């Protein structure tokens, strides 16, 4: 098995356009995700609210859809509750709240894209492990 | 003085590494067991037997490398290189776990070799063979754990695998499945090992702290001569000290040292008996009275019932990956779990 | 080569430094050189930390133990403990590193070039261990030095920027201490508190006024004591109580340091005042409490009445009573109700956690802080995999509180062992049987049998 | 003593180091190449990182038949295309 | 309970004092060789 | 001599069948209190709410235990690290429900055993001995401290201290493995080297001295009668024992020096066990065993399990099952 261009091809938007990430992008994504996100989201779960995970199906049923690059980049700029009803930047790391979540300060657009790509690719690799929690360790 | 006697002459020469007749068995078997372990842990996988990486080549470290047991489907096959499974193919043989039986068997014969060495040298030097006799405990342990135990079970697969973390797993498996800590033979084993350690410590320290001043040095090691006739420490002072501290004390040195042989050797022998029981799943798993009371009375709780809950967790959560040949699929909803965790 | 083999010195190479006991010059060398080593590590380690320092990451995410010490002193940080200027860190490092060259210079000089004994060279610097007067004098000098140090802390706190105050109103911030606690009832009050739960002895000090006042007291006490020991000689009862020899003194100091090491272990494990959680990460209690807080907040947002929610055991799922009645967080964290922290205290009323405050007054910054601390609990592996022992690799984290506590427990333990060793030996040497029992005069042989 | 030359003598002799300053690096390099050329993989049948699974497979190639185990492994290896 | 507490406090203080004064009572000299250790 | 002087002379007397001494002055009452309370509790104490969730665990014989299952049960999690002496309870019944006996026993015992160590120093001093037997004893003592005091401090509750019972001990071990992966901790591994090695060297030394006993007896009597207490001559030939062992391995692997040898015998298990104690004492502050969970990964990113991951699954079983009603939130943070 290998990390192929096909594995690294993920939905860019809701309209069926894809984008193919480079291996450097994938590595940057893992690094940045560990840097700014893994403290709560290690393995694709959510420690401070385990009801919500980072599985692609879950993101797809989110509002607005979060199972593509644009959705995840937007979430990292202006995170909402699962129904899209509330903006939660005040209690969730984002560029909008980089003042109170300082690790968000040196994150570039390029970075957000890499993180997004990591979140989308990783379940293609790990399957049910991603968002599975300890049952699948 | 024919060829046999000439050979005996050469075998028993007083060289840097003594050979002896026993050396003919010992050195090749010990060399092959050590070499096999190093070869396996450096280069050889456990993908096809366990679904595990187990070598430096694959990225394992010292703690996680192992030469792993064969697949359960091999049963108790001797798994000889020229046998019907590998059929002479070295690579397939490695992939099927041939190195495990290779190491266990060359190792067993090597241990026989070493104990024979102890007899042979004792006989040549003119001492009593109590060192060999004491070495019977390592033998009993090796034979009960690596040979008898798996022979009682379904296959070589459930023998210990030769590796650090692999052995740790063996321990946890025995807790979860056999409740081995509950076993009075294991307990006697523990008493013998910890008691052995205690005697080692206390005897060494006592001798070192009842030394006669036999020199002017503040570093007192030089004030001893192997050829000297005199005891180098005071047994009388040692005896009074321990009599006044602990209530009782050795007064007889010969008894002291025999006892130092007796405690750990006996302990290991008892543990061996327990493992021979576990070969047949003949466990000290439960106390029946406990279970009858607890089944009828949902408020009755002891540390025994607590530990069984732990065991049940271990079994359910470790079996599917630890026993891949069983093809266990335990849906989430059936996994035993306490609140939240 | 005086006293540099076993034959002449009586000591083997592996106890070679025992050859230094009555060579005051060379021994001076060993000590000043060692001080050089200490200062060297301080400076070098600081520079290493600074080079590896990303200012917008929490210190405690970056394996830092010294920069937190500098920051606690008020240098380099602003509100909330945010790094506003790294240059003071740089200065502390550079200056320690430069000073270690001087110390090492003096140490090497005295150790292999200067007078091997100081007594013929100088009556001032020379000493005999058995000379109780001189010993108490040198002790006095060093007491005065220590007092001066404590006063340097006081001066930093009161006249040179102040200290980082995690309890500062409106949020943690650097604050000048203007009214230090001078009342001895309070100061020594700490000294007479139980070390057990909810009391915590001196480890419980929870405001900078008490810290500063304590160091004022300790400074005056040390200077006074130092003068005292310069001007006096041990009294008779003291003379009859102690062993008077180099190894004896070493043993006494080893006991002292063992004790201090244990105390420091507890300090860094429990205290979040002089070890601000902003810099050191949350304490164990703190992170456990923070988890309770976090899910109370989540579930209450979902519509739960957290005050009346009965858990599986019958105790409150979120809230319960302490054995004396205070309202506290439920679950296992019931053990940690003595915890106090700037993010939790606004929810605390006279009877403990206040249900009305919990329902109406919880701020976003509190949610944030509780989440941060819950997810940076001081748990992690030896290879720095953050989290519980069953966690998968992903987060590179072990709390500085864990590093400091474990390191100093190990050191305190071995220093207790060292105390037993050198005390027992000093006794035996002073009585004259450290080399073994005299065969022709074996004491037990002159004693009546036990039976 | 038992007739052999003291190790102290040998390892501090010039000739010893003339020999072994060649033979030790040679061996080290030989082992190095045993890995770097990939020969180790093939001698011992150890999977390279891309040979544990076929691309979409997620089932361990566990040996399940004692006497046709060899053929099973061979089949498993063919299954990596 | 208060009587119990007072009692234990008095007891513990008694023995602790025995310990301290005991070791203050010329203990270095209580050995089989060199007694002059003052 | 005055009464106090006489008293001191008796206390420190070298002629008492059991040495008292000043450490003994503290040791004797504390060990007696710990012992008595322990025996009474082990036989007759009612169930104790160890985990503070009103789920009382039965430890004593009269309440349904045998020798193997019985225990004096650690004090309640509700108490945490609070000092809970008898006079803090409203009644003996409350005291018993909350695990008071445990605290009384372990505190009196830790004090008493510390004084036991001191007493070993003291008698060594009175008898004209060298002083370091007590240093050897510091190893088991440190271990005792580790499991009865330090680990509770670190975890914030005496409810997590080792139980005073056999099965309770095993409980402590398994939960410890769940929460610290102690088996993968190098200090525990050094501890194992310490006690396995101690046992090895115990047997080895025993057998070597026994092998070289000088003939002094006939075949119809015990060889032990060939040694007489206080005889000045050594009772075995160490040159013969060394000839043997030196030939068993090679000559320079063996000790010809009895002092050196006995020092080794003291140092190996003592140091090993020192590291075991420090292992418990530092996992007390959650610096845990090596974690190589999912450390090996293939080219695609599939996890390739090692034996470490199997260990992890076992630990997971322990973790999710232990104290099954005590956790309300997803992380076990102490
Ligand atoms: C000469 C010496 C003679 C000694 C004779 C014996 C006398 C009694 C000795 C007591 C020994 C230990 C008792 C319990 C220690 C303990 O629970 O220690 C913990 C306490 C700290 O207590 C904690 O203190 C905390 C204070 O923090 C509070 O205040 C803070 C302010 O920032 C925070 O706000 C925090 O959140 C808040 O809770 C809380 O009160 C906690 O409830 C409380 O448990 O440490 C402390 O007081 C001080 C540290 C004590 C040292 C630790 C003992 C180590 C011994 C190891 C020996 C090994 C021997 C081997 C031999 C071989
Ligand atoms: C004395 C040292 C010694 C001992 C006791 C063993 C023992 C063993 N070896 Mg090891 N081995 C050794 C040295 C030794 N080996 C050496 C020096 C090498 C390097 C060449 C090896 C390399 C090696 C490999 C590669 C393997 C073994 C294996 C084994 C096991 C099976 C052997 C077997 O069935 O033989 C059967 C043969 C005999 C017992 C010979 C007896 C001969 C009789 C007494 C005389 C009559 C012979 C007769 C005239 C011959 C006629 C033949 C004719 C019909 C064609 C057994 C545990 C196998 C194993 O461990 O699999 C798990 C295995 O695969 N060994
Ligand atoms: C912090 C650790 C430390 C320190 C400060 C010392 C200091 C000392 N040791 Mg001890 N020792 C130590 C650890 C230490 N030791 C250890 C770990 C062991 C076991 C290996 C010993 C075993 C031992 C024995 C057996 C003896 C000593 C002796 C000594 C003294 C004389 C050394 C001498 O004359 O050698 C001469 C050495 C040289 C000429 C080589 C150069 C040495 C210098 C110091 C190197 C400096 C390097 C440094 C980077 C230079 C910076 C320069 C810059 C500032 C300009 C000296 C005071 C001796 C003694 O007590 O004599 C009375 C003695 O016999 N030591
Ligand atoms: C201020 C602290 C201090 C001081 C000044 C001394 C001073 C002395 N000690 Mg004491 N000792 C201490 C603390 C101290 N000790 C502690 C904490 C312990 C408990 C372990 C001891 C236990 C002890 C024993 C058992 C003995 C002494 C002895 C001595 C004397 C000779 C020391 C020597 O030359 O060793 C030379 C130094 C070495 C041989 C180095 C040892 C190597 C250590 C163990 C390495 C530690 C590992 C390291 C921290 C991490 C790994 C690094 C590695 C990877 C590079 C000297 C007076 C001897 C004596 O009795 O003299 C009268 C003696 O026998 N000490
Ligand atoms: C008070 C002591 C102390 C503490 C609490 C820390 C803590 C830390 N160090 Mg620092 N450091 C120290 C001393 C200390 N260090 C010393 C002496 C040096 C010079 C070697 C350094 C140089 C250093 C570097 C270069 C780095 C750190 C880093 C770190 C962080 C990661 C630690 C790690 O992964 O360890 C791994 C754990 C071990 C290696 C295990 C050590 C176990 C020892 C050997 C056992 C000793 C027992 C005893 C002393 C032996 C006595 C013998 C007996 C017989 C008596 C952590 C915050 C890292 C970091 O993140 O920086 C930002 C980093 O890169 N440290
Ligand atoms: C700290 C412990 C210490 C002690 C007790 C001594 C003691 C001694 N030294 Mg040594 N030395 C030391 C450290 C020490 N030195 C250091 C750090 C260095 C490197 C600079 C040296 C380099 C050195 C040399 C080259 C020589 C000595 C000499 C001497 C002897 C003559 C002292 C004298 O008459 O000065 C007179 C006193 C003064 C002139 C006043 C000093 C003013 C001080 C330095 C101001 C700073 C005070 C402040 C507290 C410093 C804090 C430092 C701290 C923060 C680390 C005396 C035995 C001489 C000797 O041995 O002759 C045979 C000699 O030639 N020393
Ligand atoms: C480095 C610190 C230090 C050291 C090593 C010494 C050493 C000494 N002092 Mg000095 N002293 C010091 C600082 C120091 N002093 C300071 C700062 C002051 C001013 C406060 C003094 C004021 C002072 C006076 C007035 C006297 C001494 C005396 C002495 C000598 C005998 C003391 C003794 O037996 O203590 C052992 C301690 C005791 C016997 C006290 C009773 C024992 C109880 C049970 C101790 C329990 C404490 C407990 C374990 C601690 C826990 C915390 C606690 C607060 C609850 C000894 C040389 C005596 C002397 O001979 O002077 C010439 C003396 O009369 N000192
Ligand atoms: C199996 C087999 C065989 C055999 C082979 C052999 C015999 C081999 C050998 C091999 C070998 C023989 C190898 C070796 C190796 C070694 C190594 C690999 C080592 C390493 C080391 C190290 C790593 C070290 C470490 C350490 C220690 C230990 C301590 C001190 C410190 C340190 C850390 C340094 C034959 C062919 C018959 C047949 C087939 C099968
Ligand atoms: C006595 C003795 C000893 C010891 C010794 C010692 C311990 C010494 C020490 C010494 C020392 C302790 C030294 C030090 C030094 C230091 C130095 C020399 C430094 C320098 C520095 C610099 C040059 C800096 C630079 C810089 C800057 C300025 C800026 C930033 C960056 C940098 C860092 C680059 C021994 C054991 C051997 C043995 C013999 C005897
Ligand atoms: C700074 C500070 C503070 C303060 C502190 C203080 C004020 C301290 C003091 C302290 C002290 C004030 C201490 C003391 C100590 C003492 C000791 C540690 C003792 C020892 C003793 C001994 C060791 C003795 C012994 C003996 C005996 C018992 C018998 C007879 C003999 C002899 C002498 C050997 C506070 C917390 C407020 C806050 C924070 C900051
Ligand atoms: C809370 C802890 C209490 C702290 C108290 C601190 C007190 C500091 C001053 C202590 C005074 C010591 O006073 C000490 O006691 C009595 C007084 O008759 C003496 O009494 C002793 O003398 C000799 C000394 O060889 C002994 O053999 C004899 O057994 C005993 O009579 C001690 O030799 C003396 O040194
Ligand atoms: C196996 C031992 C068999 C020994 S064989 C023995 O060897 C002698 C020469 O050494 C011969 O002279 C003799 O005839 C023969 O029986
Ligand atoms: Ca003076
Ligand atoms: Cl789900
Ligand atoms: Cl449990
Ligand atoms: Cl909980
Ligand atoms: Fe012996």
């Amino acid at each position: 098995a290998e990390l192929t261009p096909e594995v690294l091809t993920v939905p860019l938007n809701s309209e069926g356009k894809t984008i193919t990430l480079t291996e450097k992008q994938y590595l940057e994504g893992k690094r940045l995700f560990q840097y700014a996100c893994a403290s709560c989201h290690v393995g694709g779960i959510t420690k401070t609210n385990p009801s919500l995970d980072l599985r692609t199906e879950t993101l797809a049923l989110a509002t607005p859809p979060r199972d593509n690059i644009e959705g995840l980049v937007d979430y990292m700029k202006n995170p909402t509750t699962y129904d899209g009803e509330q903006e939660i930047a005040e209690v969730h790391p984002s560029l909008r709240s980089a003042d109170i979540f300082p690790k968000m300060r040196n994150l570039t657009e390029k970075d957000l894209v890499a993180i997004a790509g990591h979140i989308l690719v990783e379940p293609k690799i790990l399957g049910d492990k991603w968002g599975g929690g300890k049952v699948y360790y | 003085r024919g060829w046999f006697d000439i050979l005996d002459d050469w075998l028993k020469r007083d060289r840097f590494v003594f050979v002896g007749w026993s050396g003919i068995l010992l050195f090749p078997c010990a060399y092959l067991a050590l070499g096999g372990w190093l070869t396996g842990t450096t280069f050889v996988t456990s993908w096809y037997t366990h679904g595990l990486a187990s070598s430096y080549l694959e990225g394992c470290n010292f703690l996680t490398v192992a030469v792993s047991t064969p697949a359960n489907s091999m049963g108790h096959s001797l798994l000889l290189l020229w046998g019907p499974e590998a059929q002479g193919d070295f690579t397939r043989w490695c992939q099927l776990g041939g190195l495990w039986t290779f190491i266990a068997l060359h190792g067993a014969f090597g241990l026989i070799g070493f104990m024979l060495r102890q007899f042979e040298i004792a006989r040549l030097v003119g001492v009593r063979p109590y060192n060999a006799i004491a070495f019977s405990a390592p033998i009993a342990v090796f034979v009960s754990v690596f040979l008898i135990y798996p022979l009682g079970q379904s296959s070589w697969f459930f023998a210990p695998s030769f590796g650090v973390a692999a052995i740790f797993r063996f321990l946890l498996f025995f807790q979860g499945f056999h409740n081995w800590t509950l076993n009075p033979f294991h307990m006697m084993g523990v008493a013998g090992v910890l008691g052995g350690a205690l005697l080692c410590a206390i005897h060494g320290a006592t001798v070192e702290n009842t030394l006669f001043q036999d020199g002017e040095g503040a570093s007192t090691f030089r004030a001893f001569n192997p050829t000297q006739a005199e005891e180098t420490y005071s047994m009388v002072t040692a005896n009074r000290f321990w009599s006044q501290i602990f209530g009782i004390a050795f007064s007889n040195k010969r008894w002291l040292h025999f006892f130092m042989l007796f405690v750990p050797v006996t302990g290991l022998w008892m543990s061996a008996i327990g493992v021979v029981g576990l070969a047949l799943n003949l466990r000290s798993y439960d106390f029946i009275s406990q279970e009858i009371r607890a089944a009828e009375d949902p408020e009755f709780e002891t540390f025994y019932t607590k530990n069984l809950l732990l065991n049940e967790g271990i079994r359910a959560w470790m079996a599917p990956q630890d026993q891949p040949h069983e093809n266990f699929v335990f849906p989430e909803e059936v996994l035993p779990r306490g609140n939240a965790l | 080569a005086t006293n540099r083999d076993q034959e002449s010195s009586g000591f083997a190479w592996w106890a070679g430094n025992a050859r230094l006991i009555n060579l005051s010059g060379k021994l001076l060398g060993a000590h000043v050189a060692h001080a050089g080593l200490i200062v060297f590590w301080a400076g070098a380690m600081t520079l290493f930390e600074l080079a590896h320092f990303i200012p917008e990451k929490p210190m405690y995410e970056q394996g830092l133990i010294l920069i937190p010490h500098i920051a606690t002193l008020g240098w380099g940080v602003g509100p909330g403990g945010e790094v506003v200027d790294t240059f003071p860190f740089f200065v502390v490092g550079v200056v320690h590193l430069i000073s270690s060259a001087v110390l090492g210079f003096g140490g090497v000089y005295h150790a292999i070039r200067g007078p091997e004994t100081l007594e013929e060279y100088s009556s001032f610097f020379g000493y005999d261990w058995k000379d109780k007067n001189k010993m108490t004098t040198i002790l006095g000098f060093h007491l005065i030095v220590l007092g001066i140090g404590a006063l340097l802390l006081v001066a930093k706190a009161m006249f040179f920027g102040g200290l980082y105050d995690t309890w500062a109103p409106g949020g943690g911030d650097v604050r000048v201490i203007t009214n230090p606690t001078l009342d001895p009832r309070v100061i020594f009050g700490y000294l007479l508190k139980s070390p057990f739960g909810g009391e915590g002895w001196i480890v419980s000090v929870n405001n900078l006024e008490d810290v500063v006042g304590g160091h004022i007291w300790i400074g005056l006490i040390c200077i006074a004591g130092g003068i005292w020991h310069i001007l006096t000689t041990p009294f008779g009862w003291a003379r009859r109580a102690f062993i008077w020899s180099g190894e004896a003194y070493l043993s006494y100091s080893l006991g002292a340091l063992s004790m201090m090491g244990f105390i420091a272990t507890c300090f860094v494990w429990f205290n979040n005042t002089v070890y601000p959680s902003e810099f050191y990460g949350p304490t164990g209690p703190e992170a456990s409490q923070a988890q309770a807080m976090t899910f109370l907040i989540r579930d209450q947002k979902l519509g739960a009445n957290v005050g009346s929610a009965q858990g599986p055991t019958g105790l409150g799922k979120y809230l319960m009573r302490s054995p004396t009645g205070e309202i506290i967080f439920g679950g296992e964290t019931m053990r940690f109700w003595d915890f106090r922290g700037p993010w939790l205290e606004p929810l605390r009323g006279p009877n403990g956690l206040d249900l009305n405050k919990i329902k109406n007054d919880i701020q976003p910054w509190q949610e944030r802080r509780a989440a941060e601390y819950m997810t940076h609990a001081p748990l992690g592996s030896l290879n720095s995999v953050g989290g519980v022992a069953t966690e998968i690799n992903s987060v590179n984290f072990v709390s500085p509180r864990s590093w400091l506590a474990t390191s100093h427990f190990v050191l305190a333990f071995f220093f207790l062992v060292g105390h037993l060793w050198h005390a027992g030996r000093a006794r035996a040497a002073a009585a004259g049987f450290e080399k073994g029992i005299d065969r022709e005069s074996e004491p037990v042989l002159s004693m009546p049998s036990l039976d | 003593t038992t007739g052999e030359r003291p190790f102290s003598d040998i390892i501090t002799s010039v000739r010893y180091w003339v020999i072994h300053s060649i033979t030790i690096p040679a061996l080290f390099i030989a082992g190095w190449l045993f890995v770097s050329t990939g020969l180790a993989y093939d001698v011992f049948g150890t999977p390279r990182p891309d040979s544990y699974y076929a691309q979409e497979q997620r089932s361990i190639p566990l040996v399940t038949d004692r006497f046709e185990a060899k053929q099973q492994v061979e089949t498993f290896l063919e299954q990596l295309k | 309970m208060e009587t119990l507490k007072i009692t234990v406090y008095i007891v513990v203080t008694f023995f602790v004092l025995l310990f301290v004064f005991g070791f203050l009572s010329g203990d270095p000299a209580r050995n089989p060789k060199r007694k002059d250790l003052e | 001599a005055n009464l106090w002087e006489r008293f001191c002379n008796w206390v420190t007397s070298t002629d008492n069948r059991l040495y008292v001494g000043w450490f003994g002055v503290i040791m004797i009452p504390t060990l007696l209190a710990a012992t008595i309370c322990f025996v009474i509790a082990f036989i007759a104490a009612p169930p104790v709410d160890i985990d503070g969730i009103r789920e009382p665990v039965s430890g004593s014989l009269l309440y349904g235990n045998n020798i193997i299952t019985g225990a004096v049960v650690p004090s309640s999690n509700a108490i945490g690290l609070h000092f809970y002496p008898i006079w803090e309870a409203a009644s003996l019944d409350e005291w018993l429900y909350n695990g008071g006996p445990y605290q009384l026993i372990i505190f009196h015992f830790l004090l008493g055993a510390s004084c036991y160590m001191g007493r070993q120093w003291e008698l060594s001093y009175r008898l004209g001995m060298r002083p370091w037997i007590c240093v050897a004893y510091s190893a088991p003592l440190a271990s005792a401290f580790a499991v009865f005091l330090i680990y509770p401090i670190g975890q914030g509750s005496f409810s997590d201290g080792m139980p005073l019972g056999i099965s309770g001990t095993f409980n402590f071990m398994i939960v410890f493995q769940a929460e610290h992966n102690i088996l993968m901790h190098p200090f525990h591994q050094l501890g194992v080297a310490g006690v396995f090695g101690g046992a090895l060297f115990c047997a080895m030394h025993g057998s070597l001295v026994t092998s070289s006993l000088i003939r002094e007896t006939t075949e119809t009597e015990s060889a032990n009668y060939g040694y007489k207490f206080g005889q000045e001559e050594e009772t075995y030939n160490i040159v013969a024992a060394h000839g043997y062992f030196g030939r068993l391995i090679f000559q320079y692997a063996s000790f010809n020096n009895s002092r050196s040898l006995h020092f080794f015998l003291a140092a190996w298990p003592v140091v090993g066990v020192w590291f075991a104690a420090l292992g418990i004492s530092t996992m007390a502050f959650n610096l845990n065993g090596f974690n190589f969970n999912h450390s090996v990964i293939d080219a695609k990113g599939n996890v390739i399990n090692t034996w470490a991951d199997i260990i992890n699954r076992a630990n997971l079983g322990m973790e999710v099952m232990h104290e099954r009603n005590a956790h309300n939130f997803p992380l076990d943070l102490a």
